[PDB]
Parts: C-alpha cells; sequence; structure tokens
C-alpha cells in the first residue's frame, strides 16, 4: 500500500512514499539521485526488530503498522561506511 | 469466566479535514486542557472560543491578559445566552458586567 | 533541493529541517506564493524555506500532515483523521497561519 | 391547512360560523350577544387524516439539554454546522408507524430540527 520510514540524519531527514515491497538500496539511489548521496554514505541504524539484510522490505521487522500513514518510524542515521559514526 | 458486555447507540468523521479543520476540532475536544495559548490573536482562535464556557474563558483570559480587549464580543454571545434580559449602561464592556452579575447572582 | 521540482526543502531555524514531497505539497495554499513568487521557471526549485521559531515535532508533525493529506486528497479513503498532540497542536495553530491548509 | 377560532370582542367569547344570504358570504355571529364579524377564510371545518408528515411542531428544541437523549457527530446542523446533534423518535400513538430519527442541535441558541 505505501511505506513510511524517517530517513532521519541529524539536520537532515528524508522522507519514503513507495509500496509494500523495495529494495533497501533502491532509497539510497533515490536519494543519491537528489540529494547526492552516493553508496559510501549510507549506515542504515537498526529499526525496531532487526534491520534487513538480505535487502528487501518485505521482511521480519517490517509489517503494515510501520507504514502507517498516521504516524512513522522514527530512528537515527549514519552517512558513512565504518569512518565516523556521526550524530548531530 | 470472562463476561462480554458492550453498548452502541445505533445510527442511519466521514470528512476532509485539512490542517486548521483538524486543529480547531482538536481543540474543541480538549478546549480545558489549556494552559497559555503563547501569542496566538483572535481571529483564528474564533471558532473554539464560540464552544467555550465562561469558566473556561475566565482561566484563559486570567492566563492570556492582553487577550481580553478582543474577547468582549464573544462575552455578548454570553450574555445573550444567560443575561438575555439586560442591556449593559455606558462605558461598561461585557466582561466584567458579565462577572459583576455573576458575583452580584452568586451573593 | 536540487533543481528537479519534486523535493522542496523546508527549515524553520533549527536543526532538524525537512524536504517534502512538491507532489504531496499541492494543496498549501501559500506554495502558490512563496514558492510560485512572482514568477515559476525556476523560482520553485531553490526549496530554500528560511522560515524561524517552529519546533522541530511541530513542522515535521504538519509535513506529515501535508504528504497525509495530499496522498488522502481524492482518494480512496474519506474516514481517517489524524493524532496531533494536544499541547504541539496549540503552536500548530500557528502553522494554520503560514502554511495556509 | 388548519383554521383557527374565532373570538367574539364585545362579550369575550367564542365566534361561530354563518352564512348571511344578503351579501352571500360567510360571517362568524356571536350568539351571546350581537356581534359579527366577517370571515377572512372560508374554511370552517378542516381534518387531517394522512396530513400527519410534519412532527417537527411537536419537537421543542430544549430536548438538546437532555442528558439520556444520544448525541451523535455524523449529521451537522444546517443552519449553524455544528458537529454535536440529538437524535430520537417521535413517540406518539400517530408516529408508532414511523421510526425516522428527529435531530436538534445540541449547540445553544441554535435550536434548528431536522430529520434524515
Ligand atoms: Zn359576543
Ligand atoms: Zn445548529
Amino acid at each position: 500500500m505505501d511505506v513510511f520510514l524517517m530517513i532521519r540524519r541529524h539536520k537532515t531527514t528524508i522522507f519514503t512514499d513507495a509500496k509494500e515491497s523495495s529494495t533497501v538500496f533502491e532509497l539510497k539511489r533515490i536519494v543519491e539521485g537528489i540529494l547526492k548521496r552516493p553508496p559510501d554514505e549510507q549506515r542504515l541504524y537498526k529499526d525496531d526488530q532487526l534491520l534487513d539484510d538480505g535487502k528487501t522490505l518485505g521482511e521480519c521487522g517490517f509489517t503494515s503498522q510501520t507504514a502507517r500513514p498516521q504516524a512513522p518510524a522514527t530512528v537515527g542515521l549514519a552517512f558513512r561506511a565504518d569512518d565516523t559514526f556521526e550524530a548531530l | 469466566g470472562r463476561r462480554m458486555n458492550s453498548k452502541m447507540q445505533v445510527y442511519s468523521l466521514p470528512k476532509m479535514m485539512t490542517l486548521h479543520q483538524q486543529c480547531i476540532r482538536v481543540l474543541k475536544n480538549n478546549i480545558d486542557s489549556i494552559f497559555e495559548v503563547g501569542g496566538v490573536p483572535y481571529s483564528v482562535l474564533e471558532p473554539v472560543l464560540e464552544r467555550c464556557t465562561p469558566d473556561q474563558l475566565y482561566r484563559i483570559e486570567e492566563y492570556n491578559h492582553v487577550l481580553i480587549e478582543e474577547t468582549d464580543q464573544l462575552w455578548k454571545v454570553h450574555c445573550h445566552r444567560d443575561f438575555k434580559e439586560e442591556r449593559p449602561e455606558e462605558y461598561e464592556s461585557w466582561r466584567e458586567m458579565y462577572l459583576r452579575l455573576q458575583d452580584a447572582r452568586e451573593q | 533541493e536540487g533543481p528537479d521540482a519534486m523535493y522542496v526543502k523546508l527549515i524553520s531555524s533549527d536543526g532538524h529541517e525537512f524536504i517534502v514531497k512538491r507532489e504531496h505539497a499541492l494543496t498549501s495554499g501559500t506554495i502558490k506564493a512563496m514558492l510560485s513568487g512572482p514568477g515559476q521557471f525556476a523560482e520553485n526549485e531553490t526549496n530554500e524555506v528560511n522560515f524561524r521559531e517552529i519546533p522541530s515535532h511541530v513542522l515535521s508533525k504538519v509535513c506529515m500532515y501535508f504528504t497525509y493529506k495530499v496522498r488522502y486528497t481524492n482518494s480512496s479513503t474519506e474516514i481517517p483523521e489524524f493524532p496531533i498532540a494536544p499541547e504541539i497542536a496549540l503552536e500548530l495553530l500557528m502553522a494554520a497561519n503560514f502554511l495556509d491548509c | 391547512g388548519f383554521v383557527g377560532i374565532r373570538f367574539c370582542q364585545e362579550c369575550n367569547n367564542m365566534l361561530y360560523p354563518k352564512e348571511d344570504k344578503e351579501n352571500r358570504i360567510l360571517l362568524y355571529a356571536c350568539r351571546n350577544c350581537d356581534y359579527q364579524q366577517e370571515a377572512d377564510n372560508s374554511c370552517i371545518y378542516v381534518n387531517k387524516i394522512t396530513h400527519e408528515v410534519d412532527e417537527l411542531t411537536q419537537i421543542i428544541a430544549d430536548v438538546s439539554q437532555d442528558p439520556t437523549l444520544p448525541r451523535t457527530e455524523d449529521h451537522p446542523c444546517q443552519k449553524c454546522g455544528h458537529k454535536e446533534a440529538v437524535f430520537f423518535q417521535s413517540h406518539s400513538a400517530r408516529a408508532e408507524d414511523a421510526m425516522r430519527l428527529y435531530y436538534v442541535c445540541t449547540a445553544p441558541h441554535c435550536g434548528h430540527r431536522w430529520t434524515e
């Protein structure tokens, strides 16, 4: 139906509207196409339950209540592979 | 051994509520929970103050003093609702005569 | 934020700014007067809204309600409401001044 | 519709219909005294059989304050546009045939009543 995930870096926050099945670095390519975040610039801190390594949205931790129009899923991010872990 | 128990008022919020409509209707369901509005004028606070009670207007006007001069017209809304058989005399704002009438009645 | 007219960035003079879809910000009455100023054709692509004194959670909720309402505009669903907290809604009434929705 | 009573002005009493053939018109002639009065409306007796469609004059608006009456938010007022209304039924013997909801606006000083 929809997807709603808070891509929150502190001072810079990205929004999501897509369907219920998507690749997780597809979203990174989407934000790369405008905000210019190359694939070095994502780390993907964990969601409520076990952020996915299999790289598809229809998996564990992701349900239909997370993608709620009423309510988000707020979590911090990091724009690095392994160099620094940056908050604020 | 749980007892099933529930009631329902039969019938027959399907409404396009935008930002200002949602804000005013949230305030129209929780009027009494306001401490101090800050610096909000009267025009944007028009509807919820109409659906309000004079004890709550008293609390707001003693918390949000600078608003009293723009609330007085609404007090006539209370006055013709409660003291309809009366007219103020010269140099009488509706708020202070309303509170005078309330204090006189309770005395 | 860039040249493409589908993402619009907006800042409340604080840290956590938010960038929302322009196609999900269509119902704004002030996007036709601020982003669409004296003229179209690359005034809208700037996406620099340097507004002030809106708390972070407040403008987060108002842009969520923007995309919420625009997706729910003319949509199959007609029932739903939105849960604005009673305290922040006070300053969100300030948003009722500016966003013109 | 229904035509009201006519009252004599001299002896403070009821008038009665009568047809004076001199002008061939209708006069309301009291029969305690000699007072006479020509009639604005020719209707003397009138009856309603299935003309009970208007239950709204029997409804007084005060029933908006009844704590036992049910309140709804899905039927807004036409006059003032208030969300709250009270809904009930017409409770006469001449309304056993219907279970139509009659609505009264809950807000003060409005008093608007409607159906459906
Ligand atoms: Zn007489
Ligand atoms: Zn009404």
